[PDB]
DNA sequence: GTGGCCTTATTAAATGACTTCTCAACCTTCAC
DNA sequence: GTGAAGGTTCTCTTCAGTATTAATAAGGCCACTG
RNA sequence: AGCGCCGCAAUUCAUGCUGCUUGCAGCCUCUGAAUUUUGUUAAAUGAGGGUUAGUUUGACUGUAUAAAUACAGUCUUGCUUUCUGACCCUGGUAGCUGCUCACCCUGAUGCUGCUGUCAAUAGACAGGAUAGGUGCGCUCCCAGCAAUAAGGGCGCGGAUGUACUGCUGUAGUGGCUACUGAAUCACCCCCGAUCAAGGGGGAACCCUCCAAAAGGUGGGUUGAAAGGAGAAGUCAUUUAAUAAGG
């Protein structure tokens, strides 16, 4: 062994309104992870792979966040954020993008899939259902590893002028 | 279990089943309808299944003011009755399936509050778990029923050395045990009350009953609704669908006739049999039947011409008809309703009661019920009904002259157990007991003999008729048909080849298995197993184990034991219920549970 | 079925602009047509559940589009649905 | 043998099964 | 005045439920190492 | 290949057989059990759809008997089903209507798979359950297709505020309605009934019997079984639609 070492991890920091579905893709490409691993590594099996889909049949209980929230160091209220509070109804087919917002932040933000939003109130642009230069739709948030579109390579920064 | 149906084909001209159609659809079945949803919304229906029972007038009384409102009121008075009686008989049912599905769910709530691990046995007892071995060792040793006793015994023992050694008791089956728990054999064990109770808990969520409307009146304003109409939100759209994809019913709820007498049988100068029922006495309807059950409707006349002979000095009571049951049976093709459909009556009858000596059977069960109820239950009409009831004790005495077969004779000590599993339908060993030998096995394949083919047979239609219809309903075709007659036949089939081995050996009695259950058994073991090995994926979990949950579904366990009872009753043959064990080939399990049932005689 | 002479008139009848062919207006009003035919079908064919499967996926395509419409403007919305005959 | 993937819910229908409940009877009244 | 239709009561259901002996399993593709 | 079924063969055996001693010891012809192989000119299974109020599986009484049942006489009705035979089909003519498809890749409990005339394209005509693969069969496998399982890729047009949409034809494939074609049967034919209805006439084989070379009275027979039904709830499987779930 390494002498007085703890066991550890590489963690991440959650961004202020960061999805949980990027959450976990950028938890999982900082430690090489498949979605069944981490899945596995939580114990909670193939649920992971669902929840970066979006699919909350069920929602994430306090089970499976307080799970989660031993192998990421992030505590399950924090992961609760990373979600749709109570009663807000959420789409998760249609994934969207501010654009500005990732120029600021490169993270996906669980609001935009809100079924009551539809304008970014702090850059004051409509948010993106697709790639404004070549309509292919944003892929799930857990794989924005590039942060540009995956079909004609626009960086999601550049997309924010072809907003509103 | 000495009751069965017969039936036959009722004929008449077609006013006479056009009047009885409309009589039926457009004022009884609505009725039916109307009672049961003004009693589903009762004030005490909330305390009717905390007894699981209805009170016995309730029907009867809010029947009263719907028989004048104009929705109703052309009916004659035994069609009042007879909704009556269907609503009556529909909550009666399901008040009794609710009662014992509550039952079972605090019964399991209570074994998972007490179902604790010797690692949890531990710590809550504070003691070793040879300390505790030797605690339950004595709380055994005062208990010797005896897991209800432990049951008793742990309730208001609120000693948790106690409680704890009565809980390691349990859950060994009331027994000592010396080996070490496999604490994953455990945790599946847990798993599965909890299961269990998951699936209880979900099966008291069960709807009222639907009724039968006849003019789907709600499918077509919904379809209009739906077409002009913005749903207001998902929710809404999702309630439409849910009523546009509900199928009509076609037919209304049959008459059922409770006095025997109410149905009065006669023969036309055609010499045919005929009946006509009470209050529609206009209405001739000439029987059209099996000759495999003619002399069961030739006694029905005979019956009613004896006792008119003797001036009712006869009882009624001792009539081999019991009820009467007045069905539509759905017609192929086309045309108005009174013509496509056939109208079917179904007479229950005691088959006690064709012999003279079956019937002095029945004559003192009736004297000891009444003897009974006249001296427990002592108003005018209540001294009306002693009067009736002590008119029927005297009646009875009075012989009708049936044909005299001496009833069976079997040796009681002569048992024949019967095995019944999902790759074996039947097994049977006749043991003779005070000997501990067995006399006889037959196979399933003895038992069909020439018709053993046809189990095969069955098999094999079933796989074929669910492939074509899994491929029918992707086309919407109606064509989707299966094997349910065919699995019919061959309970009978084996029923009878049971009984008449029994009767060959001269059995006393014919033993069955008490086999719970199986379905929610099988359906909570499987799913605590596939959660372990799919964890986190339901649909892997659902593919698990898919096709023995399915034969275990179709298993018919319930058919077999009731075509067994009512085959040994019509031959006197008593029926004994033992423990089927779970070591053991078929035959051994059969033995084992013949002779268990003779020790268990006590 | 229907006509190119019918669907090209209802083209023209709720087009925003002359090469419109698709927005969510002229989607409504080309489902509106459907859905009301195929009512007047199932009410004289209500064992024609393989039609009914039919319905069931039109008046949920309208549903979404019409949502869609309202937050957009209750203006259109509105002025929409009363031309249609829509409740 | 390890490892990744595989979505989950409701309601209706057909089919196969399971369970529960029921299976009176004498008397009165008005009609030829 | 024999037959038809119609009336009437039948109680209580604080009881029944909860334990075993359990079977080898019931998962199938792909690719990739060992 | 895999899986199910079928028989075959083999071993062991008792629910089989043999015996005196009636509880035991042999044996494996019969009748069965335990699943062990194997697919052979074998023996068994075999799933395209449809066709009868079809026949037999009855009731009572007497006689016999150890039950089981059997014989004789009288009566008989047609219900709901399970098989075995035999027979008929591969449908037609108008309407209504769903689903599917820009294109490409993958290929699903997807679709299709017979014979033989003709026939380059196209299918038609006449046969017909012998219907792709094995003993038989599958959702498996083979061949073609695959838009009508899921997915993935990627055009121009509309729309772009979360909905999505067009590329789509005498098109492919389903369903519903009306009318209509064949068997509409139990040894065969013909004429009828179908909420009642049966009638006529034959063919084989066997009894009964003139005293008889010969045919012919009086009848019989020509495949079997099973039955307790209604009502209400529920579970499981599958299919379809919807939703992203308070
Ligand atoms: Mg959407
Ligand atoms: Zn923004
Ligand atoms: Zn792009």
């Amino acid at each position: 062994e390494a002498p007085d070492v703890k066991p550890w991890l590489f963690l991440i920091k959650p961004y202020e309104g960061e999805s949980l579905s990027h959450f976990l893709g950028r938890f999982r490409r900082a430690n090489h992870l498949s979605a069944s691993g981490l899945g596995t590594l939580a114990g909670i099996g193939a649920i992971v792979a669902r929840w970066e889909r979006f699919h909350f049949n069920p929602r994430p209980s306090q089970q499976e966040l307080e799970a989660i929230a031993s192998v990421v160091e992030v505590d399950a209220q924090r992961l609760a954020q990373m979600l749709p509070p109570a009663g807000v109804g959420m789409q998760h087919e249609p994934i969207r993008l501010c654009g500005a917002c990732y120029a600021e932040s490169p993270c996906h933000r669980i609001e935009w899939q809100y079924k009551s939003v539809w304008k970014c109130d702090r850059h004051q642009l409509k948010i993106l259902a697709k790639c404004p230069n070549c309509q292919a739709p944003f892929k799930m948030p857990a794989l924005w590893e590039d942060g540009c579109c995956h079909r004609c390579r626009m960086p999601f920064a550049e997309m924010a002028k072809l907003q509103k | 279990s000495s009751q069965i149906t017969i039936q036959a084909r009722l004929i008449s001209f077609e006013s006479n089943r056009q009047q009885l159609w409309k009589l039926m659809a457009d004022l009884n079945t609505p009725l039916i309808n109307e009672l049961l949803c003004q009693l589903g919304q009762h004030p005490d229906f909330e305390k009717w299944q905390q007894k699981g029972k209805l009170p016995s007038t309730v029907v009867s009384q809010l029947c009263q003011p719907l028989k004048t409102d104009p929705r109703f009121a052309g009916q004659p008075s035994r069609l009042y009755m007879s909704a009556i009686h269907i609503v009556d008989y529909i909550y009666k049912s399901w008040l009794a399936i609710q009662k014992r599905l509550q039952q079972q769910l605090d019964g399991k709530t209570r074994w998972l509050e007490m179902l604790n691990s010797d690692a949890e046995l531990v710590e809550l007892s504070g003691d070793t778990l040879e300390a505790i071995r030797v605690k339950a060792a004595e709380i055994l040793a005062i208990a010797m029923s005896l897991s209800k006793t432990l049951f008793d015994a742990y309730q208001e023992t609120e000693d948790i050395k106690s409680r704890s050694a009565i809980s390691y008791l349990l859950k060994n089956g009331c027994k000592l045990t010396d080996k070490e728990e496999d604490s994953e054999k455990f945790a599946k064990r847990r798993r599965q009350v909890e299961i269990q109770i998951q699936r209880l808990t979900e099966k008291l969520i069960s709807r009222m009953p639907k009724g039968r409307d006849l003019t789907n009146a709600k499918w077509l304003e919904t379809l209009l609704t739906a077409t002009t109409t913005v749903a207001e939100d998902n929710a809404q759209a999702k309630r439409w669908q849910d009523i546009l994809l509900t199928r009509s019913s076609s037919l209304p709820f049959p008459l059922v006739f409770e006095t025997n007498e109410d149905m009065v049988w006669s023969k036309n100068q055609k010499g045919r049999l005929c009946v006509h029922f009470n209050g529609l006495s206009d209405l001739i309807f000439e029987v059209y039947c099996g000759n495999r059950q003619l002399h069961w409707f030739q006694r029905f006349l005979e019956d009613q011409q004896t006792k008119r002979k003797s001036k009712n000095q006869h009882s009624s009571g001792l009539f081999t008809l019991r009820n009467g049951h007045l069905v539509w049976l759905e017609g192929e093709g086309k045309g108005e309703p009174w013509n496509l459909h056939h109208l079917t009556l179904y007479c229950c009858v005691d088959n006690r009661l064709w012999t003279e000596e079956g019937t002095e059977i029945v004559r003192q069960e009736k004297a000891d019920e009444i003897t009974k109820f006249i001296t427990n239950m002592k108003s005018d009409t209540q001294q009306a009904l002693i009067q009736r009831k002590q008119s029927t004790l005297t009646r009875i005495n009075n012989s009708f002259e049936r044909p005299s077969q001496p009833l069976y004779q079997g040796q009681s000590h002569i048992l024949v157990g019967v095995s019944l599993g999902l790759e074996k339908p039947a097994t049977v060993a006749v043991v003779d007991a005070i000997a501990n030998k067995v006399l006889a096995y037959r196979s399933i394949k003895q038992l069909l003999g020439d018709n053993y083919e046809l189990l095969n047979r069955q098999r094999r239609q079933q796989q074929y008729l669910s492939h074509e219809r899994h491929k029918a309903q992707k086309n919407f075709s109606p064509n989707q048909f299966g094997a349910s007659e065919l699995g019919q036949h061959i309970d009978r089939l084996l029923a009878k080849a049971i009984v008449a081995l029994a009767r060959t050996y001269k059995a006393g009695s014919i033993v069955l298995p008490k086999l719970g259950d199986m379905r929610e058994v099988v359906q909570s073991e499987i799913q605590a197993i596939a959660e372990q090995k799919f964890p986190g994926y339901i649909e892997g979990q659902q593919k698990y184990a898919k096709q023995y949950r399915v034969n275990v579904h179709r298993w018919s366990y319930g058919r077999l034991i009731q075509s067994i009872q009512s085959k040994a009753a019509q031959t006197g043959i008593v029926i004994e219920e033992g423990k089927q064990p779970i070591r053991g080939s078929p035959h051994d399990k059969a033995k084992e549970l013949a002779l268990s049932a003779y020790n268990l005689r006590l | 079925a229907l006509t190119q002479e019918r669907k090209q008139e209802i083209i023209v009848n709720y087009q925003v602009h002359e090469t419109d062919t698709g927005s969510a207006d002229v989607q409504v009003a080309m489902l509106t047509e459907r859905i009301n035919r195929l009512s007047l079908h199932l009410q004289a064919n209500k064992k024609d559940h393989s039609s009914r499967r039919g319905l069931l996926k039109l008046i949920g395509q309208r549903k979404r589009l019409l949502a869609y419409i309202q937050k957009d403007s209750r203006e259109k919305y509105q002025a929409l649905i009363g031309r249609l005959g829509i409740r």
